[PDB]
């Protein structure tokens, strides 16, 4: 009986030539059918080998599927097959499967019903919601600020590439906003408009600093903060002038020869009628003086 | 795994070497740098080999009294700070501590506790330390938000700073969150002193990609009485044996003569390198092999010195270079099953030309599970060979012309059997007894040529 048997209550398999029954793996029909080393026992539903765990179908057929239903039970098969415990995409979100000693007493890979709570793997940093499915994107988890790949559902922890929109999230994945120190690079991801990389001047530990765009001076990055050596700026609407060091200044200042004032809570340039302890003298509209 | 992977492979930033960029991946280094108090200095791997923690710098290993020592993984010191405080495990501070070179630096081997005296050195595999002599320049950045980390590496930053209480404030509050960012090693010159015991050792030579943390890091094995081996890496690291007194030393040249590729943070070993042993530097103080140089300082007198590298042909071929280095010579062993030797001699024998070998004679020497010596000689042109064994009291030689047995005498009869090869001409001198009579006593020395047919060089009665 070369090939396919009459089943005989084991689902016999044959080799085509050999007329042996091939106990161990075979790819009959490029599958992964694994017959059992009694004599040819083949599919028996749950089979441990070697440590890896394979569920198969009873009704002979082939298992490799994941995101299988089995009595009551979802589990997930990879690509060659092997029961997993991760955290998997099925076509409902991504399915958290747990061992069996975590809720209800299950057994290995149910899709437990994890919901509102946070899970880690190696970690890797998930949350569920409502539904037992992740909700990769944007999430305020008790006011903070995680946000999931939509990909991998794998909270990001770094600085991440968000719409050409740069962000730092710590090694929990929370976004920081604020003066970052990137590598040896200074950045300021600002929170006002949500805690974009932002590349204008604002305050940092030692000053307002010029987090200036690219090619600004020398090769530099986006956003990233320059030493700037004593000139003239003027990104868009207001003008800036900082120190000698890069640092920026808030307070009576003296550039050409022409009396300048700054304002205190912010070092912008203070332009139009500014009355300032006294005196208002018509700070110009333009190069104001 | 390569020398790097659980700890760090710095890269050349600029013109400075940088393991770790991030904030998060330095608390990983104390991180990895904190399960000697744990596991010890050395942690035990497949249950057969003994491993350092990656990147942990040894300066002694005294096999004899089962102590270890080690370098200086010495870390820089901040002065300054006014109005400290402490709460929830985070420095609080009015003003900014800095780094600073110009004062006595702090060590880390001091707060985190290495079990340095009585070790169990009982597994004879061991891998040599990776680490030399570090000093560690890091920049504390403002990275936010990390006052909630809780590792071992944090619990070892956490001792360093209580150890001592006036420097190395790791991560602190300098009214913005501030913490270590950067670590930027030199690696002053290190030599290591493994100073061997009695018994049998076998050692790992780590392979380090970093050429500035290769240069930097040297071994030195104080001889004793016993044998000893080394896995050479295929990157080479300066080391310098003690030649003792009747001691035998194994140098697994494994790496040294196979393509070299790394994955996965994992040496593979691809084909031979061409000529890699063409020409073997065997001075008799040190020996110079494809890209090893192995300084033999010590009783380097011994005229009756044998040095043996090893190097797997295949997956049950061994090759043997033996190696006297006040004669500054050296001979081929291929050992091995004998019938598998014989199946497939002409693969060996290409292997071994490709290696560059020039040994126009190579011995062998296979000892079986069940204590069968099977001696013999292979020439390496022609591939004729010659194997000489006992089973059950009876002489048995068999010559094989390439991988065809044209000679097999099952029982040779004759006392002080003794083989030996001219280029490619062999002969057996021997002790024939005439008519089973000890009186008459005849030595041969013949010469085995095709079926049936032997020439008899000599006769002595």
């Amino acid at each position: 009986v070369t090939g396919w048997q009459t089943i005989d209550s084991k689902k016999y398999y044959f080799n085509t030539n050999t007329a042996e029954a091939a106990t161990g793996w075979q790819t009959i029909d490029g599958k992964k059918y694994y017959f059992n080393t009694n004599t040819a026992e083949a599919a028996t539903g749950w089979q441990t080998i070697d440590g890896k765990k394979y569920y198969f179908n009873t009704n002979t057929s082939i298992a490799s599927t994941g995101y299988t239903i089995i009595n009551g039970k979802y589990f997930y098969f990879n690509t060659d097959g092997i029961m997993q415990i991760g955290v998997f995409k099925v076509p409902n979100g991504f399915e958290y499967f747990a061992p069996a000693n975590t809720h209800n007493n299950n057994i290995e890979g149910q899709a437990i019903l994890y919901q509102n709570k946070f899970l880690t793997l190696n970690g890797k940093k998930y949350y569920f919601g409502s539904d037992s499915k992740a909700i990769t994107g944007w999430q305020t988890i008790d006011g903070k600020k995680y946000y999931f790949n939509p990909n991998n559902a794998i909270a990001a922890t770094h600085l991440c590439t968000i719409n050409n929109d740069k962000y730092y999230f710590s090694y929990d994945g929370i976004l920081q906003n604020g003066y970052i120190t990137i590598e040896r690079n200074n950045f300021y991801f600002d929170a006002n408009n949500e805690s974009k990389m932002v590349t204008g001047v604002f305050k940092g530990p030692n000053g307002f600093e010029y987090f200036a765009p690219a090619n600004t001076h020398n090769n530099n990055i986006e956003g990233q903060a320059i030493v700037y050596q004593n000139k003239f700026l003027t990104l868009n609407g207001k003008k800036y002038y900082f120190d000698n060091d890069s640092k920026a200044v808030t307070g009576w200042q003296t550039i050409d020869s022409k009396k300048y004032y700054f304002n205190l809570n912010t070092a912008v340039a203070v332009t139009g009628w500014q009355t300032i302890d006294g005196e208002k003298y018509y700070f110009n509209l333009n190069t104001a003086e | 795994p390569i020398a790097g992977i659980s700890a760090g492979i710095p890269s050349l930033v600029n013109n400075e070497l940088i393991l770790h960029d991030k904030a998060t991946s330095v608390v990983n280094y104390f991180n990895h740098l904190s399960e000697s108090k744990e596991y010890g200095p050395l942690k035990t791997e497949d249950d057969k080999i003994l491993v350092p923690i990656d990147d942990l710098v040894i300066s002694e290993i005294d096999f004899n009294n089962n102590s270890i020592k080690l370098g200086t993984c010495n870390i820089l010191a901040m002065e300054g700070g006014s109005g400290h405080t402490v709460t929830g495990n985070i420095d609080h501070f009015f003003s900014s501590p800095y780094i600073s070179s110009h004062i006595p630096s702090l060590s880390v081997y001091s707060a985190i506790g290495i079990k340095t005296e009585n070790l169990d050195f009982s597994k004879k595999i061991m891998m040599l330390p990776n680490a030399p002599s570090r000093v560690f320049w890091w920049e504390t950045g403002a990275v936010p938000g990390l006052r909630s980390l809780e590792n071992n590496g944090t619990k070892l930053l956490d001792s360093i700073r209580d150890l001592y209480p006036g420097k190395f404030y790791w991560r602190f509050y300098a009214f913005f969150d501030y913490a270590i960012t950067t670590l930027k090693p030199v690696y002053e010159d290190t030599n290591t002193k493994i100073k061997l015991d009695k018994d049998t050792r076998n050692f790992i030579m780590p392979t380090i990609t970093t050429d500035e943390i290769r240069n930097k890091l040297s071994y030195s094995f104080d001889g004793a009485g016993g044998t000893y081996s080394l896995l050479l890496s295929s990157y080479p690291i300066s080391m310098n044996i003690n030649l003792s007194k009747d001691d035998l030393w194994i140098f697994n040249i494994d790496n040294e003569v196979r393509e070299i590729s790394i994955e996965n943070g994992t040496i593979k070993k691809g084909n031979l390198i061409e000529d890699v042993l063409s020409k073997i530097d065997i001075n008799k103080n040190k020996l110079i092999i494809g890209n090893q140089t192995i300084d033999f300082s010590g009783d380097i007198d011994n005229k009756d010195r044998y040095i043996f590298l090893t190097c797997e042909l295949d997956d049950k071929i061994s090759l043997i270079i033996e190696i006297n280095l006040v004669a500054k010579s050296y001979s081929l062993l291929l050992s091995g099953d004998k019938n598998y030797l014989i199946s497939n001699l002409s693969n060996t024998i290409e292997k071994i030309n490709t290696l560059g070998l020039d040994s126009k004679n190579i011995a062998y020497n296979y000892t079986d599970e069940s204590n069968n010596k099977y001696f013999g000689a292979i020439s390496k042109t022609s591939q004729k060979s010659i194997i000489h064994y006992k089973k059950d009291s009876k002489n048995i030689l068999e010559f094989y012309n390439g991988s065809t047995l044209e000679f097999n005498s099952k029982d040779f009869i004759a006392e002080d059997i003794n083989v030996f090869m001219k280029d490619d001409i062999n002969t057996i001198t021997g002790k024939y007894y005439v008519d089973n009579n000890t009186d008459k006593s005849i030595d041969f020395s013949i010469s085995l040529v095709s079926k049936n047919q032997v020439k008899v060089n000599g006769l002595y009665l």
